[PDB]
DNA sequence: ACTTGACATCCACCTCACGTATGCTATAATGTGTGCAGTCTGACGCGGC
DNA sequence: GCCGCGTCAGACTCGTAGGATTATAGCATACGTGAGGTGGATGTCAAGT
RNA sequence: GAGU
């Protein structure tokens, strides 16, 4: 399932997809739920394939990815796009010395979610 | 503290100016006799903070009574030394230099943005050949290679309007003047006509980059660096070994060579030197900066006095023994011990033999606290010396702490989660740890010279999670197979 | 790493058919061995005097 | 023709990063003229500087400034250095006799007055007056200012030129960007009249409906003109005899500039050869060549063709010195001044001898004998001697630890020792409570504990009320209470402290 | 001299020898590594070189080598093999001249060895002549099988010629799998001699040659009759046969007593023979540490019962009698060498004195006037051996401590206690202390 | 080898290695993983912070342990601070987004 | 070996020379135990009888100018102990014997390797004791490439060009000559019997 | 309880001494250093024939 | 898509050994810094108030 | 080297 993390877009909404977009599987369903409730244009997808290294490089955590390998390549990728990391991931929190967001800490980290909704 | 997210982006020169608190002009480090920092030097206290807490260079202003006051003579503000762990400085390079990373490492986004292949750009920077920047005269367009005398025939007849140059400066110029906004639009209109599949693929990826570029709000000009941010001193430390020798980080050396060349550049500027030498100086400048960030990733690797290439910034981060693997996704641990394991047939399933002396050391702070509470120790200093004498009271207090406490037993390699387990420790004299036989399979351990580490779950939550989840007794069914883990051997 | 139990039931109906791997002569892993402890999708039948 | 081979080797440059090759190829284009060719360019240099000196002498204010600056220092009784040491140092194609200076200034003032009288009658330079102005210029050409004083002089004419052009550029901003009009016409009007008001109203004669507005800020307009016209007044220079001096001075400069460029370019290979002598595993190969180049510049500018010596011999020295001063100056983490350096050098040279005749090593005493220096000086030089080892140095023969992995930090105290410090502060505060109100206040103040400030005895006295040494007996009294073994049993545990 | 000291000191080929036992020493010197300058690195090594070549037969011991990363790289030279002038390894073989086995020994290189047909060492021979078997067991062209007498050119000199030093001591090697054989030879190198060295009762005949060659024992050059024996020196009067008439015939053997090895292990040489006894050339006079009357005495032999115990002998765990302690078998002497340096910073010359601020006089007691331990005192963890004092730097004491200091007025002078303390968890008797006087400033009273 | 607390490394401020200099044992990537397998957040955090490069954390937690508290009182690993500023010296913008 | 390789070392001008006569080893200055104790390396002094010999510019090769003959000091050389060990900085090390691939010529095969073909790509590797190395390896297309100092591949033929050999001499020393005479209107060859075997 | 004078011991700021910075020299001298790295290998990626 | 040329990888803890390489010149003037000196501030003392 |  982690290897199915990202997919290939055929056709957009009013957002910036188009042929051969390389977006996350979850973001796809995002767009779906949102826009198909209003109508407009829902995007078509097909899931694509990431094996190990690929999948790792795909993830929405550059800290996690940089912790893996190809640190050089990785980091400039990140730097260029101005990528933002919200600390969903585990090794993320590891490296920040924070509350791992599984079990024991999962509770605390989900609490921060509603803290983002209100102040 | 309380923050939520991190954004990683390009370094604006004025952003470096923002963090950077002073300019490092001198290659000097510290004075040869008075080992205190040199004025505008690499370890300068005027910039990065005072050597010793709330005490400046020349020593007129002492004590906590001064906090943020600025030493009139020596220019040292009075506060914690610890600021040398965070204050960043800056180097003003007269020749803006290329950022290595965006050149030499793939894909090399500069190249991508300007659709320029590598060697052509190279020759431009290295000052092998000139490049076309912007001409009212359609004589030439953008981004053409011209050698020496190819440049000569053109100006001689033209000039005036005709604008092209050489090197990094030229690149940065081309970058500021290029209309990213318009190009995005034009590329959509190119898609508006022939959308041939292969062409459309690469056209797709290029527009992706440009659009993300002004979404982040980043200026390409930043690609080339004018101001270089310079690392805090404590991170590039210089101290003496006991034998009288000094050791210092290699970054200091790279930085040194950098300002040498940069400052010779300033001299050669003022003296109006020939262009041959200017260029040579800039290549070297380029070189020095680039070996600073990533050594070996450019030309021939800069060598240590040894034989080995010198370890730069990137090396520190990336390496397996870099910051990630050494300091971040694992660290060195307190309240821990280790030694040889030995069978304990008498042990119950939830028990481990723990050598007196080992547990002693671990529980030190606990002992001290309980000493003072019992009043058997007037204060903590006496508590320490009370344990270090080794009297009988020490064993009983330790005995009460060990009661209901778990300790953590590590064994490498970490196969699965039971390679580290929580056990109730059973004190014995002797220096061997004793292990329950049935859990041999979980550690994949056997008795013929294996050593186990030990740690202290320190908080109430530590203790709790160890007894609840981490107990050998609590986890007998394999997360791997459904079957029992702890089984007769 | 991030794959964690966030909701307890999303309510999807879809899922995969697992067989007994009787590869060649021997039944190296049967149904129960492969299937045990798994959450099931779908109603399993087999017609009879009553179904 | 040399421009040919550069291109073919540039065409096969398989990306050649090694800057040595690049540099070698570029220098490899330019060839070497020896002997008198060098002297050719040297003479052109002389002429450029001479031209520029001629221009200085032609200007009223330069000579005015000369005399007034001398008078400033000279009026202060009889100053020796400072301003006087800056001036003078004259080359007559250093102790300057009083009698000569008295006389040399005399004919200058006289010349001043005569050359003013001539200018006024008829023209600025009608025939005979042109002869006399050129005669006065030949007067000034005969002395040779040392570069020091000359340079402040060049800048003031330079500066005033910049003022003119800069004021025009300020006006050019608002005029060029905000308005707009064909450039062609301007030439004639500005060149012709300059001083009078005729072009003012004559400009209006061409008509055109866009000329009426301009009155609303008419006051500001011509009043702003004032600044630039005042430039004219202060300088006091005539329209015809202003451009000529500037243009021609620029000529003198360019001649000299490009001349020395040629000289420099020509001597590359000599620099390189001398530089490669001390490549040998000390400093960086290319580094050497860089500061060698700066030594060559020195050689250019100080070389006098008059001396009649071969160029290579003299240049050798300046490049040599630049290299050695740079090596000693830069190189090391710890900079080492000269005397230090030289002594180190002596040491090692003698070391070889000594080792070879003793059979083994020179003990500090024995070495110190041959040096004629004190043993402890030699011992302490040996100590200071050894240079820093890298922090990243693989100390493990197996790239196991990089020195840093051994490193202990003396600054951080242990949590155990923190408890030490903290516990005694707590105990001290509680013990303070036991003292009587004003006594407690006294001791609190004096030591600054629990107070921002640590007041000394006298300061306590001022705040308290007069008392001096009374508080010294307060010290002793508090000391009595606290010397009390009963009260200080915990404090007695810190006896071992 | 710089290049030379770099070869000896800094080269990977110049390494700390294992001196735990004579075996480790002996073996370690004749180990051969494919690594170092002009040779393969660890990453440089694939399957290629790590795997076993059949031609290793009689030249390198196939079962001596470190496991994990070093395996395949470093091997032991097998017994009888030696180098020609060009540095190719040759192995000695017995000539067989058309059917008949001579006493002629021929040393052959590898490529030469491939050519000729060699009979096995175990093959059966007839009384100083021909072979027992019509079809004999032979090797040639790297291959192994059955061959006739007529083609047979040579034969193995002895069985033990396959293997190196460590492996040769293992008596029942034929019955042990190589996994464990390997480790066996390795382990032997790590065995520490006890003070009470015992000869191997289960041996190989090998044990005499090993010990003698190691040179950790004392051996007779000429022999003769032993005139005077001391636990320090042994003097021997040589027989008139070997004795030269011009010089004197009194032979000198200075004995190394209780000396410390690199690995902390003890090397003590004790005299074996009796005063007035006759011995000849190459007899073993004094035993080295792990040596018996000429024999390698690496360890000790005990009564072992194979059998399960109540989980005490679990997974190769080991159960023993109190009697082992009682008899002091497997007690070993270890010498640790520890230093203290007196240097001079610009902060102040450090001095060696007995002067120590704020310590119990109990600890001070073991020190003399110069600050030196009395030789032969028994010391414990925490106890100080050697007094050293150092100029303390500037410390701004909190007003608290000024107050404190004023109160008791204790003579606290800017001095840090530099004196060299004894190890935690290690104790015992000091044997010998040494002084290193610099020339300029004169020696301390203890010096 | 017994170690509660003792000498730290200069740059990362982590304990050094081995009983040689009274160093702490390393809790490595693998070791981390053990913890992560379980749901133990604060154990983790002890390893990561109070027991390693968190100066504030280990000192004040020591105090609290002696007094009879046993809490964490959390902070920030100085290793990470190290890392941030090292990214910044590379000319790359790295920072804490205020929540 | 080293001395005669370096010596006699003649001056650039061809006039002065330093000649090697014979050497001598000083008996070790400080004993073993002392070296252990004081942290020094156990070493003996080396001296060498050199003769400074001056030829004349003027006289043709009149070895008849000056001869100064004396023993110059070349430093201290680490000695080996009786047991085969060394004393370096106060401690015992041993220099372990070293295996390595001998200088000379190796002809290796690329078994399979690269390609889907599994093209049998043979190559000759030349390793001298002192100097740069030569590599001659086969292209998949059967072409013979050289790598000087194993850097990059080019044609082996061009090496022979550098060696002063023209195209014809090359083709001679490798391939098999065959003489073909033109007479009247028919073609005759000088034929070797063994040439048409198996055709 | 609190002041006064006399004396000792201490803390701040200025004046002189030693260290540091750069320039000058004159038979003539002008293209060269230096590498040791390496070979394991299936991969994924960019470019090109 | 086929060779090919280039890059980036190749576990976890702990135990134990010691440090370097070089070949160089010298000086005279000037200008500023660090160290120690000298007087003031502040402590210490013995009566004296 | 030790061990897993
Ligand atoms: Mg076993
Ligand atoms: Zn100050």
């Amino acid at each position: 399932r982690q290897m199915l993390r990202k997919a290939t877009i055929v056709n957009a909404g009013s957002s910036d997809f188009l042929e051969g977009e390389q977006v996350e599987y979850s973001r796809v369903k995002i767009a779906n739920r949102e826009l198909e409730a209003n109508g407009k244009v829902g995007a078509t997808y097909s899931r694509d394939l990431l094996g190990i290294t690929k999948a790792s490089l795909a993830t929405e955590s550059f800290i996690s990815a940089a912790s893996f390998q190809e640190t050089t390549r990785v980091l400039t990728e990140a730097a260029v796009a101005g990528k933002r990391d919200e600390l969903r991931g585990l090794k993320e929190n590891v490296i920040v010395g924070r509350l791992i967001p599984a079990g024991t800490g999962y509770a605390y980290h989900q609490d921060r979610m509603r803290r983002r909704a209100a102040g | 503290e309380e923050f939520d997210a991190i954004k990683i982006a390009l370094a604006s020169p004025d952003m470096i100016r923002s963090w950077s608190f002073g300019e490092v002009k001198k290659p000097e480090t510290i004075n040869y006799r008075t080992f205190k920092p040199e004025r505008d030097g690499l370890f300068c206290a005027r910039i990065f903070g005072p050597v010793k807490d709330y005490e400046c260079l020349c020593g007129k202003y002492k004590r906590l009574k001064h906090r943020g006051v600025i030493c009139e003579k020596c220019g040292v503000e009075v506060t914690q030394t610890k600021v040398r762990r965070e204050r960043m400085g800056h180097i003003e390079l007269a020749s803006p230099t290329a950022h290595i990373w965006f050149l030499k490492s793939l894909p090399s986004r500069i190249g991508l943005l300007l659709d320029m292949p590598l060697r052509d750009i190279e020759r431009v920077l290295y000052f092998e050949s000139y490049v076309v920047i912007e001409g009212g005269m359609t004589n030439l367009e953008r981004q053409q290679i011209l050698t020496e005398e190819q440049y000569l025939d053109a100006l001689e007849e033209f000039g005036d309007e005709f604008d092209a140059k050489m090197g990094a400066e030229a690149i940065q110029a081309l970058l500021k003047s290029m209309d990213l906004e318009q190009e995005c639009e034009q590329l959509r209109e190119e898609l508006n006509e022939t959308n041939s599949e292969t062409k459309r693929k690469k056209l797709t990826k290029r527009i992706k980059l440009l659009e993300a570029f002004v979404q982040s709000g980043n200026k390409p000009e930043w690609m080339i660096l004018t101001v270089l941010p310079v690392l805090p001193p404590d991170l590039r430390p210089l101290v003496p070994l006991d034998g009288g020798r000094f050791a210092t980080s290699d970054l200091n050396d790279l930085y040194r060579r950098v300002i040498n060349r940069n400052n010779r550049l300033k001299r050669l500027l003022d003296l109006a030197a020939p262009d041959i030498i200017v260029r040579n100086e800039k290549r070297m400048l380029q070189e020095a900066v680039d070996a600073l960030l990533d050594n070996g990733r450019r030309g021939r690797a800069i060598t240590g006095s040894n034989k080995r290439p010198l370890k730069s910034l990137a090396d520190m981060i990336k390496g397996k023994q870099g910051r990630f693997r050494q300091n971040l996704l694992g660290k060195r641990v307190d309240y821990s011990g280790r030694s040889v394991i030995t069978v304990g047939p008498y042990l119950r399933l939830h028990q481990c033999g723990l050598p007196k002396k080992m547990a002693l050391e671990l529980f030190k702070p606990f002992i001290y606290g309980k000493l003072e509470l019992r009043g058997l120790a007037t204060t903590i200093k006496a508590a320490k010396k009370m344990v270090e004498r080794e009297e009988a009271v020490v064993w009983d207090i330790l005995d009460e702490v060990i009661r209901e406490h778990p300790v953590l037993l590590n064994r490498a390699p970490t196969l699965h989660r039971l390679g580290i387990q929580a056990f109730e420790p059973v004190l014995i004299e002797g220096k061997a740890i004793q292990l329950h036989p049935l859990v041999c399979a979980a550690y994949n351990a056997d008795f013929d010279g294996d050593q186990m580490a030990v740690h202290v779950p320190l908080t109430l939550e530590a203790q709790l999670e160890a007894r609840a989840l981490m107990m050998s007794t609590n986890n007998i069914l394999s997360p791997a197979n459904g079957e029992p883990i702890i089984v007769p051997s | 790493q991030d794959l964690v139990v966030t909701e307890d039931d999303c309510g999807t109906h879809e899922g995969i058919m697992m067989t007994p791997v009787i590869e060649g002569g021997d039944v190296k892993e049967p149904l129960r061995d492969r299937v045990l402890g798994r959450v099931t999708a779908e109603d399993v039948l087999k017609p009879g005097t009553a179904d | 023709a040399a421009a040919q081979v550069l291109s073919s080797v540039e065409s096969e440059i398989g990306r050649t990063t090694d800057p040595v090759r690049m540099y070698m190829r570029e220098m490899g284009t330019v060839e070497l003229l020896t002997r008198e060719g060098e002297i050719d360019i040297a003479k052109r240099i002389e002429d450029g500087i001479n031209q520029v000196q001629c221009s200085v002498a032609e200007y009223p204010e330069a000579i005015t400034y000369l005399l007034e600056q001398y008078d400033r220092v000279e009026a202060e009784e009889a100053r020796l250095s400072d301003l006087i040491t800056g001036f003078v140092d004259p080359n007559a194609e250093n102790s300057i006799d009083p009698e000569l200076a008295r006389e040399k200034f005399a004919e200058l003032r006289a010349q001043y007055v005569v050359t003013r009288d001539t200018i006024k009658a008829k023209g600025r330079s009608h025939a005979t007056a042109q002869e006399e102005i050129l005669k006065l210029s030949e007067v000034f050409k005969q002395f040779r200012l040392v570069p020091k004083q000359f340079d402040y002089l060049v800048n003031s004419m330079r500066v005033m030129m910049d003022r003119v052009r800069t004021q025009e550029r300020l006006i050019m901003k608002l005029c060029v960007e905000q308005c707009k009009m064909p450039k062609k016409n301007f030439i004639t009007l500005f060149t012709g009249n300059e001083t009078s008001d005729t072009w003012f109203n004559a400009a209006i004669a061409m008509n055109k409906p866009w000329s009426e507005k301009l009155h609303d800020v008419s006051e500001e307009v011509h009043r702003a003109l004032q600044k630039l016209q005042q430039i004219e007044e202060e300088t006091g220079l005539t329209i015809e005899q202003v451009k000529d001096i500037n243009r021609r001075m620029s000529i003198g400069e360019a001649k000299a500039r490009r001349a020395k460029k040629e000289m420099v370019e020509a001597n590359l290979r000599l620099v390189i050869s001398i530089a490669k002598k001390y490549t040998n595993r000390g400093l960086q190969f290319l580094d050497l060549i860089q500061e060698g180049n700066i030594g060559l510049m020195k050689a250019v500018d100080k070389f006098e063709y008059r001396r009649g010596y071969k160029f290579s011999t003299y240049a050798t020295w300046w490049i040599r010195q630049a290299i050695t001063r740079s090596i000693a100056d830069q190189a090391r983490t710890i900079r080492i001044p000269v005397h230090m350096i030289e002594t180190i050098n002596k040491l090692n040279r003698i070391s070889r001898q000594m080792l070879q005749e003793m059979g083994r090593e020179p003990t500090p005493e024995e070495l110190a004998e041959r040096m004629l220096m004190p043993e402890d000086k030699i011992r302490k030089v040996l100590k200071i001697a050894k240079e820093p080892i890298s922090m990243e140095t693989p100390i493990g023969d197996d790239e196991d630890s990089h020195l840093g992995d051994f490193i202990e930090d003396t600054t951080l105290e242990l949590p155990l020792d923190s408890a030490t410090t903290e516990s005694l502060r707590a105990a001290t505060h509680d013990v303070l409570a036991g003292l009587t109100a004003r006594e407690a206040k006294v001791l609190r103040m004096r030591f600054g504990i629990d107070m921002n400030t640590d007041y000394t005895l006298e300061e306590v006295g001022k705040q308290f009320d007069v008392t001096r040494e009374r508080i010294r007996q307060i010290e002793a009294k508090a000391l009595r209470k606290l010397r009390h073994p009963s009260r200080s049993e915990v404090l007695r545990s810190f006896l071992d402290d | 001299s710089a290049a030379v000291k770099e070869f000896f000191g800094s080269s990977q080929l110049s390494q700390f020898m294992d001196q735990n036992n004579p075996l480790s020493e002996i073996t370690h010197k004749r180990r051969i590594s494919a690594l170092g300058p002009g040779g393969l690195t660890r990453e440089r090594a694939g399957f290629e070189v790590r795997d076993v070549h059949p031609t290793h037969y009689g030249r390198v011991c196939p079962i001596e080598t470190p496991e994990g990363p070093n395996i395949g790289l470093i091997n032991s030279l097998s017994v009888y093999a030696q180098t020609n002038e060009y540095g190719f390894l040759e192995t000695p073989y017995r000539k067989v001249t058309d059917g008949v086995v001579t006493d002629e020994i021929h040393y052959l290189s590898a490529i030469e060895e491939g050519n000729y047909v060699i009979a096995q060492a175990n093959s059966n021979l007839d009384e100083e002549g021909h072979f027992v078997e019509d079809l004999v067991t032979c090797r040639s062209k790297g291959e192994s099988s059955l061959f006739s007498r007529d083609q047979v050119d040579y034969m193995d000199v002895s069985t033990q010629q396959v293997v190196s030093v460590g492996a040769s001591l293992i008596p029942f090697l034929e019955h042990d799998d190589a996994n464990r054989a390997l480790m066996g030879a390795n382990m032997q190198r790590q065995a520490v001699p006890t003070l009470r060295a015992d000869k191997p009762l289960v041996g190989t005949g090998m044990e005499r040659a090993v010990a003698v060659d190691s040179g950790v024992t004392a051996v007779a050059k000429r022999g003769g009759v032993v005139q005077y024996v001391d636990a320090s020196r042994i003097v021997i009067k040589v027989n008139e046969d070997e004795m030269y008439p011009g010089e004197a015939g009194i032979d000198i053997y200075n004995l190394t007593k209780y000396t410390r090895s690199n690995q902390n292990t003890c090397i003590n040489q004790m005299p074996c023979v009796s005063l007035g006894e006759p011995v000849e050339r190459g007899d073993v006079l004094a035993d080295g540490p792990s040596t018996d009357l000429g024999e390698l005495a690496l360890g000790q032999n005990m009564r072992v019962a194979f059998m399960p115990w109540n989980g005490y002998n679990f997974e190769d765990s080991i159960l023993v009698s109190e009697r082992v302690v009682q008899e002091d078998r497997f007690t070993t002497i270890h010498i640790q060498e520890l230093a203290c340096v007196s240097r001079d910073t610009k902060l102040g010359p450090e001095e060696i004195t007995a002067d120590i601020p704020n310590v119990g006089e109990a600890a001070l007691s073991k020190l003399d006037e110069s600050g030196i331990v009395y030789i032969g005192a028994e010391v414990t963890g925490g106890d100080i051996l050697v007094g050293k004092v150092t100029p303390k730097g500037e410390t701004q004491l909190t007003p608290e401590e000024k107050l404190l200091r004023a109160i008791f007025g204790e003579k606290a002078s800017d001095v840090k206690d530099s004196s060299l303390r004894v190890p935690n968890g290690v104790s015992g008797t000091v044997i010998d202390v040494q002084v290193f006087t610099r020339d300029g400033v004169e020696k301390d009273k203890r010096a | 080898h017994a170690r509660s607390t003792g000498s730290y490394s200069l740059v990362t401020q982590q304990p050094l290695g081995g009983k040689a200099q009274f160093g702490g044992q390393r809790f490595g990537e693998m070791e981390v993983w053990a913890l992560e397998a379980y749901g133990a957040a604060y154990t983790l955090q002890e390893m990561l912070t109070v027991k390693s490069d968190d100066v504030n954390g280990r000192t004040k937690m020591y105090k609290n342990i002696v007094d009879g508290n046993h809490q964490m009182e959390p902070g920030m690993p100085e290793s990470f601070n190290v890392l941030l500023k090292e990214i910044r010296s590379l000319g790359i913008n790295i920072e804490l987004e205020d929540e | 070996a080293a001395f005669r390789s370096v010596f006699p070392i003649q001056s650039y001008s061809g006039n002065s020379e330093l000649q090697y006569v014979s050497y001598r080893l000083g008996e070790p200055v400080f004993d073993v135990q002392e070296c252990q104790i004081r942290g020094v390396t156990y070493s003996a002094p080396l001296r060498v009888k050199l003769r400074l010999v001056i030829y004349e510019r003027e006289a043709p090769e009149g070895t008849v100018k000056d001869i100064k003959e004396q023993e110059v000091y070349m430093g201290e050389i680490p000695l080996m102990t009786d047991n085969g060990t060394f004393v370096i900085n106060g401690t015992e090390r041993v220099i372990v014997s070293q295996l390595h691939r001998s200088p000379g010529v190796f002809f290796d095969s690329d078994k399979g390797k690269t390609h889907s073909s599994g093209k049998v790509l043979y190559n000759a590797r030349i390793i001298p004791y002192r100097g740069s190395w030569l590599d001659f390896e086969f292209d998949p297309k059967d072409n013979l490439f050289v790598r000087i100092d194993r850097r990059r591949k080019l044609p082996a033929t061009i090496i022979l060009r550098a060696l002063n050999y023209t195209t014809e001499q090359i083709l001679d020393l490798f391939f098999e000559k065959v003489i073909f005479e033109i007479r009247d209107n028919k073609l005759q060859m000088e034929l070797v019997p063994e040439r048409l075997r198996g055709e």
